[PDB]
RNA sequence: GCCUAAAAUAGCUUAAUGCGUUGGAGUAAGGGUUAAAUCUGUAAAAACCUUGCAGAAAGCCUUAAAGUAAAAGCAGCUAUUCAUGCCCAUAAAACAGUCUAUAAACGAGAGCUGCGGUAGCAAAACGGAUUAGAUACCCGUGUAGUCCCAGCCGUAAAUUAUUUAUUAAAUUAAAGCGCCUAGCGAUAUU
């Protein structure tokens, strides 16, 4: 019998995996344009995309299960900080402020 | 005709003792209970009134041919030692014991308790 | 709070609890 | 003295489907021994008892002794002595 | 029961709960076809019929039904109870409609049989049957809603309607909106079934049923604000008893019910029977509504006379 | 992931085993997986027997199947099972990714080089 | 479901196998439990004394042990 | 990569119990109390061997909770979704704090509306006893309720005040709050 590699490939990609790992994979490829390089996965740019992508993903998500009162806390509580991060940064670095801002498609209403 | 093997079955529920007498495919060939003896409601609990059932089952049990029996206990009491001792001390051999008190995985919910 | 408390506050909670039913039927409330 | 099983064996072997293997932490009545008594890590002890509730799910034990399968130990004799029989003459 | 709590809080879907505008209109509560997909036009041409009203009157023209008469256009529907014709052939669904002669729904079902030309025929909307669901009969059936098989292919759990007390008449027993009813066990040529009002009964192997049930859920909740909402339905109003005179009802006299309550023509209605004590049909019916035995029925003035 | 699969089936002929056993393999295989092993322990007798409305069961034929498959493949595989009527009981359960961890093939390949290394 | 062979017709050993197997499979647990019902919270009382008594038990027999263990007593 | 007394969703297992349940066998009691009786049976009960149907709950493991689920709370089995926790290996040049005036969400048991279900238990209710009386405690029946889904209600003797430094604790000194000023007394007014 020979060796049939179609199916290894398969296996070790992200076919047969749970939806949550699928998400958070294409999660770190859409940040593969702001990060400072090639292994940046804790700079202030890195952390406030992938909340923000967290928040997308989240919105279909509780379309559906409008019992899960756990998750929503979560979210509510990554929320606030992700504002007040935001608020930091423009107060003390408006440049790297700017760009996250316009990545993302925000608006500029992080002031004090 | 007495090449018979039977089945005693032994009930206690803290307030009465049943026996009952079967062959080994589940039918009832005699049963006795302390009231049918004479014991009443009060004198039913005794240690005597257990003994007078099983001696009056035993002699229905020997004139039917049941010599050599098997007991299944069912319940936790005090009036099972008397019962055995005396079927034994009566002529009818017993060759095994045998306890199946149910156990429930969880269950009903009993009532409430006294407040006596 | 102590047992002597509670049992102060009991009587009158009572009180008021009988007063609210005989009212809860009535055209005009007795106040 | 008794058998005991090396910590390595159970978490190798800790499945349901081994029946002979699991029995070693059940009391002759049936019931699941603490785990003062078997010796096992925290782990190891929620595992066997995991195993042991989907078995008697499936059918393959039973929650407690039962009058009416008393012949199954010969059944079990008999198998095994069919099957030792017919690896050695292969 | 209704109350005025359930109308204003408005909860339930598929109804219509009509706003407090008018003294008519404050407790009306009507249903929602277009919300449920239920076509509500005109029937089909080739399954339909114009008939005149009779308002309850015989060939003699008197009247024998009491309080008919007066309301819209009547127009009939053909119905197959029996779909025995279409054994074989499968069949999809294209309508599900309203019929106000009945409280429950109809379904359009068109056959296209190999070598002829498509059959469309009406048939009782089983629960849960939508526009495009595909329905089978005959042997060789699935056990799913909608599927008519003969009694000794349908397991005693699952809950039937639409059952035929003779094997090829056609269903008649399990019709009204949300009812059904089970199989309890099956002896040698003969089931015992326990119909919608709780009576057990037998009942030949070899008739068939559907399985499910009726197709309407909100029967119950509907309510008339008006007087002339059931106007328009074909019913007239109703005289009480001791609001008439003597020589028009039992109950006519100045005093109020003077007798034990009865029937216009003097028998007693809060529990006096009706039914046959001798009749034929005493041989299938083991109990009766209410748990009575029908030995206790057929055998109870023998006794007294005794 | 990696899933296994436990049958007990009634004590029928091969040809109704296989037809069983057939229906989840072509479930598998149309929904995109791959099956890994297969077999059977032929009939055996039970704990105690598995009472149907009015039939009872004191032994099965037993059968596993091990197959890997998006994670939507267990609840057509529970279709399948209930729907067939020769099959008494069943269980899906899940199993590991991989035998060995990441841990044990650095060590693997750093032996490699130390004997490299040394040559 | 326990079973006791009567050997040489000594009926009053089998009898003690049976309160033996009683004891230590945990039959007379299930039937105390089963004889009327106790919230949670009155449950957990209940449990607490058991187990007090119990300590108590085991603290009066270790004070005897050191005894018997130091002036080698035969009690 | 694994784990979970976490939450939501969907399938599956039965020890016991109940009956206007099937067939066999058998005949006077069964049940309950300090002592009795009401009640269930002899027109065939309870007990014993079998058949059918049904709801709820989860023995041993099992122990604190050592999870701490934010609190309310949480252990029958399997899977999905999702959130944690563990190992091993990584990452950030500028950003992230405490407390809460005000505002919002979650929130036991009982209770209310609709829908489905109703075995066991049990307010109310009706009988039998006890007693000077028993309007209670005890015994026999027993409806709401307890259960499922969708809403309402927002109340508990609903845990130890929060944070920094030291500390086994403790103690010592500070930061930001809420509450108390003898008791007694409202269905006050808004
Ligand atoms: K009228
Ligand atoms: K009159
Ligand atoms: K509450
Ligand atoms: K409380
Ligand atoms: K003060
Ligand atoms: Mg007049």
């Amino acid at each position: 019998q020979n060796a049939k590699a179609h199916l290894v490939e398969k296996f070790l990609g992200p076919e047969f995996r749970p939806r949550i790992k699928q998400l958070k994979a294409k999660r770190l490829e859409a940040v593969n344009d702001i990060k400072r390089h090639e292994a940046d996965v804790s700079s202030p740019e890195v952390r406030v995309s992938l909340m923000t992508y967290r928040i997308r993903d989240s919105i279909p998500l509780f379309d559906e299960c409008k019992k899960e009162l756990t998750g929503m806390r979560k979210l509510e509580i990554m929320f606030n900080k992700r504002r007040r991060i935001l608020r930091g940064l423009r107060k003390h670095n408006f440049p790297i402020y700017s760009m996250i801002i316009n990545k993302l498609g925000m608006r500029d209403i992080y002031s004090d | 005709v007495l090449q018979l093997e039977g089945v005693v079955h032994i009930l206690n529920t803290s307030n009465n003792i049943v026996l009952t007498l079967t062959d080994k495919e589940g039918r009832v060939k005699a049963w006795t209970t302390p009231s049918s003896v004479g014991y009443k409601n009060a004198k039913k609990r005794l240690p005597v009134a257990a003994e007078t059932a099983a001696g009056e089952l035993a002699k229905r049990a020997l004139a039917l041919g049941y010599s050599t029996v098997a007991v299944k206990i069912k319940g936790i009491g005090t009036m099972t030692q008397y019962a055995v001792q005396m079927l034994s001390s009566s002529g009818i051999k017993i060759t095994q014991l045998v306890d199946v008190t149910p156990v429930p995985y969880g269950g009903c919910r009993p009532s409430r308790k006294r407040r006596v | 709070i102590t047992t002597m408390q509670w049992r102060k506050l009991k009587i009158k909670k009572h009180k008021l609890r009988k007063r609210r039913k005989a009212n809860r039927m009535r055209v005009v409330k007795v106040r | 003295f008794r058998p005991r099983s090396t910590h390595q064996e159970v978490t190798e072997m800790a499945d349901f489907k081994n029946v002979s293997f699991l029995t070693q932490f059940l009391s002759p009545a049936g019931r699941i021994q603490p785990r003062r008594v078997t010796k096992l890590t925290e782990p190891l002890q929620r595992r066997i008892a995991k195993s042991v509730k989907l078995a008697r799910n499936m059918a393959l034990m039973a929650g407690e002794a039962r009058l009416d399968k008393l012949h199954l130990t010969r059944v079990r004799q008999e198998e095994l002595h069919r099957y030792q029989l017919k690896k050695s003459v292969q | 029961k209704y109350t005025y709590k359930f109308k204003q809080a408005r909860a339930v879907p598929g109804l219509v709960y009509w706003k407090p505008r008018t003294p008519g209109l404050r407790h009306k509560i009507s249903i929602d076809y277009d919300f449920l997909g239920v076509y509500t036009g005109a029937p089909h041409k080739d399954l339909s019929a114009a008939v005149p009203k009779l308002s309850g009157r015989n060939n003699h023209g008197r009247i024998t039904a009491r309080h008919r008469g007066g309301g819209m256009k009547k127009v009939l529907r053909q119905v197959d109870y029996s779909r025995e014709k279409v054994d074989g052939i499968p069949g999809v669904v294209e309508r599900v409609e309203k019929d106000p002669n009945r409280s429950g729904f109809l379904a359009l079902v068109k056959y296209q049989p190999e070598g002829q030309l498509p059959i469309f025929k009406y048939h009782l909307a089983p629960a849960e049957i939508k526009a495009g669901d595909v329905l089978l009969s005959g042997d060789g059936a699935p056990v799913q809603a909608g599927s008519t098989l003969p009694l000794r292919s349908i397991p005693l759990g699952t809950p039937i309607h639409n059952l035929e007390l003779t094997p090829g008449k056609g269903g008649q027993l399990a019709r009204a909106a949300n009812v059904s009813a089970v199989i309890q066990s099956k002896q040698l040529e003969n089931a015992i079934v326990k119909l919608p009002s709780g009576e057990i009964r037998l009942i030949n192997l070899d008739c068939r049923a559907t399985v499910g049930r009726v197709s309407n859920h909100l029967q119950r909740m509907i309510n008339y604000g008006k007087a002339g909402e059931r106007r328009k339905l074909g019913w007239r109003p109703s005289v009480r008893g001791i609001a008439k005179n003597p020589n028009d009802h039992p109950h006519g006299g100045r005093t109020n019910g003077g007798r034990p309550s009865c029937t216009p023509w003097g028998v007693y209605c809060k529990g006096q029977r009706t039914r046959r004590r001798n009749n034929y049909t005493n041989k299938f019916i083991i109990t009766r509504k209410g748990g009575q035995p029908i030995r206790k029925f057929a055998e109870a003035k023998k006794l007294k006379a005794r | 992931p990696l899933y296994e699969l436990l049958c007990l089936a009634k004590p029928l002929g091969k040809a109704e085993i296989a037809g069983a056993m057939k229906i989840v393999g072509q479930t598998v295989l149309k929904r995109g997986g791959f099956i890994t092993e297969v077999q059977s322990y032929g009939e055996q007798q039970l704990a105690y027997d598995i009472r149907r409305p009015f039939e009872i069961y004191p032994s099965a034929h037993i059968f596993k199947m091990e197959f890997a498959a998006p994670t939507d493949i267990v609840r057509l595989v529970t279709h399948e099972m209930r729907v067939n009527e020769n099959v008494l009981r069943w269980v899906v359960v899940r199993r590991p990714r991989f035998k060995h961890t990441l841990q044990e093939l650095l060590e693997e390949v750093k032996a490699q080089e130390n004997d490299d290394f040394k040559a | 479901a326990f079973v006791a062979e009567v050997r040489d017709g000594n009926v009053d050993a089998a009898l003690a196998q049976v309160k033996k197997y009683r004891k230590t499979e945990g039959v007379n647990d299930s039937v105390r439990k089963k004889e009327y019902f106790l919230r949670p919270s009155l449950q957990k009382f209940r449990d607490s004394e058991l187990t007090y008594a119990k300590n108590m038990g085991k603290l009066i027999h270790e004070r005897v042990n050191w005894v018997v263990k130091r002036k080698k007593i035969k009690l």
